[PDB]
């Protein structure tokens, strides 16, 4: 059936139920941000207050489908990352981490011709 | 293009059945004085409270007047901080989310709602105060519109007034078997709308402006032949060169 | 399709039994191996499955050739890595 | 008769003249894409270029 | 310094501030210079706005 997907929101005395979407049968990424933010498939449906915790209990996948090998779980910081989109898909990341790695991605690019490129002091 | 502003309209949005309540508005007044007209016991209400916030996926802001001058009518008049008018809020407008009050909330604008009893300076009958965020889930509508896995409608191929995840314009919309694997819409550098998913079945749609530009070719006080990017045109002939 | 492909969980050479067909639980969920295979959420041949393991396998159409793997093998798999340092 | 063979050339660390090293500011320039790049390598491949000719008829013999 | 002394019924209130302001309160705090500082209930010539709120049951403050 087409799934109809809902916030049950509860509260010191209170549930109410905000309608979110038919979720579509395609997803593939949920994000869940500290700061509220919930991302599906790269793009930010819901803005929320700051979370303190987030309680999963997913059910498995649906044994009739491939059903072989592992779906992950990524405990995740924000940097400012170089990254490479061909056909909306990340090819390539380079990490700012680094005062090489931070000309790069100063520059845009991720490998550079020879030359004299203006820095900070760290 | 001959359409003649006959054109339909098109609203695409994030797949959801009809899941809708109506923000009704109640101003009321009373007016007296027989040398002049003056106002006197005026109250407002959202839905019969002080205070409303939206919950449901679209809604309708109606206004309900009632007035009781003595001198027979009164006329109305919007002054508005804010990036609608209530009018134009029902105009396929989306938000995050989207409060309505008759007392100052936190970012809000001010709707303000005059009268004039007797023409000359009016009189604030109400001030409406709306707290929104721009945003993609709860829409605002004209009227109830049906629809059980998406409240969406499109024309395809003919020019459309189309409301299409919050950008509006005139365009033709056209089927793309280019599917995109993210996101939910595709812009230009222009910030315009060049693409965008129905997101409940994966198939992308394609947005063209519905008048193309074009070089004329004049010579003698006349229109000669026309360079264009369109197989048709009112000329009898048309010929195809690479470019 | 005939691809190349590792799996884990507890499966076959205290979280689990197999017969000669078998029932694992972990983490207040079962799951089931018959002609199917199923999943419940529980609160908490005759071989018991003490630790989780690992199989690599490629795929005939009849999956039925595979090497036993030993820790480490995660990251054979397209969708996961070993995280760097930092 | 007087010519100028050269023009003193001038370089710019775009982070540093529009964010004055404050880490929230250079935080957010990142989001123009390519708006340092496309001052900073104009003024590098410019001061280059002029270095190797004027460098390149100045042949002393 | 802020005090609220907040009654609500309902256990707990949030609260939050908007300003028309070159300021926060709290910011206030934070070595700001002056030549003279005047705070009113009531509206002062030149003055900005603080405007404070609270939240009693979530939605509309
Ligand atoms: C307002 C409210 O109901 N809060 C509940 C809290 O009681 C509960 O213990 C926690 C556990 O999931 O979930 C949330
Ligand atoms: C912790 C908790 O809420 N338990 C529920 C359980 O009742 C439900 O069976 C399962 C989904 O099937 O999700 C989890
Ligand atoms: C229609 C409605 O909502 N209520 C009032 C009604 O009680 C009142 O008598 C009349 C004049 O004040 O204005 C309106
Ligand atoms: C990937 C692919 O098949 N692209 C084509 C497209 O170039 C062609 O114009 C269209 C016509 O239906 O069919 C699709
Ligand atoms: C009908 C056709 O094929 N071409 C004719 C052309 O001969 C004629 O000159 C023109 C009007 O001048 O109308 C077109
Ligand atoms: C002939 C063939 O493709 N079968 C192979 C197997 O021999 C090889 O060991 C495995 C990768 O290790 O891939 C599969
Ligand atoms: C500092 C101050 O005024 N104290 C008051 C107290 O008198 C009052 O009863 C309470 C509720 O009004 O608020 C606080």
């Amino acid at each position: 059936v087409p799934y109809y997907c809902f916030l049950k929101v509860d509260t010191y005395n209170s549930t109410v139920y905000k309608f979110l979407a038919v979720l579509p049968p395609t997803v593939r990424e949920i994000v869940i941000t500290k700061y509220g933010d919930v991302y599906v498939n790269g793009f930010g449906y819901l803005h929320l207050g700051l979370l303190d915790a987030v309680t999963i209990n997913f059910t498995g996948h649906g044994t009739d489908d491939d059903v072989s090998g592992f779906w992950t779980i990524a405990s995740t910081n924000f940097v400012d990352a170089l990254i490479e989109v061909q056909g909306t898909s990340i090819q390539r990341i380079l990490y700012c981490d680094d005062p090489v790695s931070q000309l790069k991605c100063s520059q845009v690019a991720f490998d550079l011709d020879d030359g004299f490129y203006p820095i900070s002091s760290r | 293009n001959l359409l003649s502003h006959e054109q339909p309209i098109s609203f695409v949005t994030l797949p959801s059945f009809n899941d809708h309540s109506f923000v009704n508005i109640t101003v009321s007044a009373a007016f007296g004085g027989l040398s002049s007209a003056n106002l006197v016991a005026s109250d407002t209400t959202i839905n019969g409270f002080s205070s409303f916030c939206v919950d449901t996926r679209q809604f309708t802001i109606t206004l309900f007047y009632n007035v009781t001058n003595s001198y027979g009518y009164v006329s109305k008049s919007q002054d508005s901080n804010c990036p609608f008018t209530l009018q134009s809020v029902n105009d396929y407008l989306s938000f995050s989310k989207f409060c309505v009050s008759t007392s100052l909330l936190a970012g809000a604008c001010t709707i303000d709602l005059f009268g004039y009893p007797a023409f000359g300076s009016g009189v604030k009958l109400t001030s409406l105060y709306f707290q929104f965020t721009k945003g993609e889930l709860i829409t605002g509508t004209p009227k109830p519109l049906e629809g059980i896995t998406d409240v969406s409608f499109m024309t395809l191929d003919v020019c459309t007034k189309y409301t299409i995840y919050g950008f509006k314009g005139e365009g033709i919309i056209t089927l793309t078997n280019s599917s995109i694997l993210a996101g939910v819409y595709y812009t230009s550098d222009s910030g315009q709308l060049l693409a965008f998913k129905n997101v409940t079945s994966g198939a992308v749609y394609s947005v063209t402006p519905c008048s193309f530009s074009e070089q004329a070719a004049y010579v003698n006080d006349d229109i000669v032949g026309v360079i264009s990017s369109l197989s048709n045109s009112t000329f009898n002939n048309t010929r195809e060169l690479p470019g | 399709a005939p691809a190349v492909v590792v799996l884990g969980g507890y499966l076959p050479s205290v979280h689990g039994i197999f017969l000669s067909v078998g029932i694992t639980w972990d983490n207040d969920r079962v799951t089931v191996f018959a002609d199917k295979i199923y999943h419940f959420y529980l609160k908490n041949a005759m071989q018991y499955v003490y630790t989780p393991t690992y199989y690599m396998l490629n795929v005939t159409s009849a999956g039925i050739y595979y090497e036993p793997c030993t820790a480490n093998c995660t990251g054979y798999a397209a969708n996961v890595f070993a995280t760097d340092s930092n | 008769e007087y010519l100028q063979l050269y023009n003193t050339p001038v370089s710019v660390d775009c982070a540093t003249y529009v964010c004055n090293g404050n880490s929230r500011c250079k935080q957010l320039l990142t989001q123009y894409t390519a708006a340092c790049k496309t001052i900073e390598s104009a003024l590098q491949l410019s001061a280059r270029l002029e270095s190797v000719e004027v460098n390149s008829m100045l042949t002393i013999s």
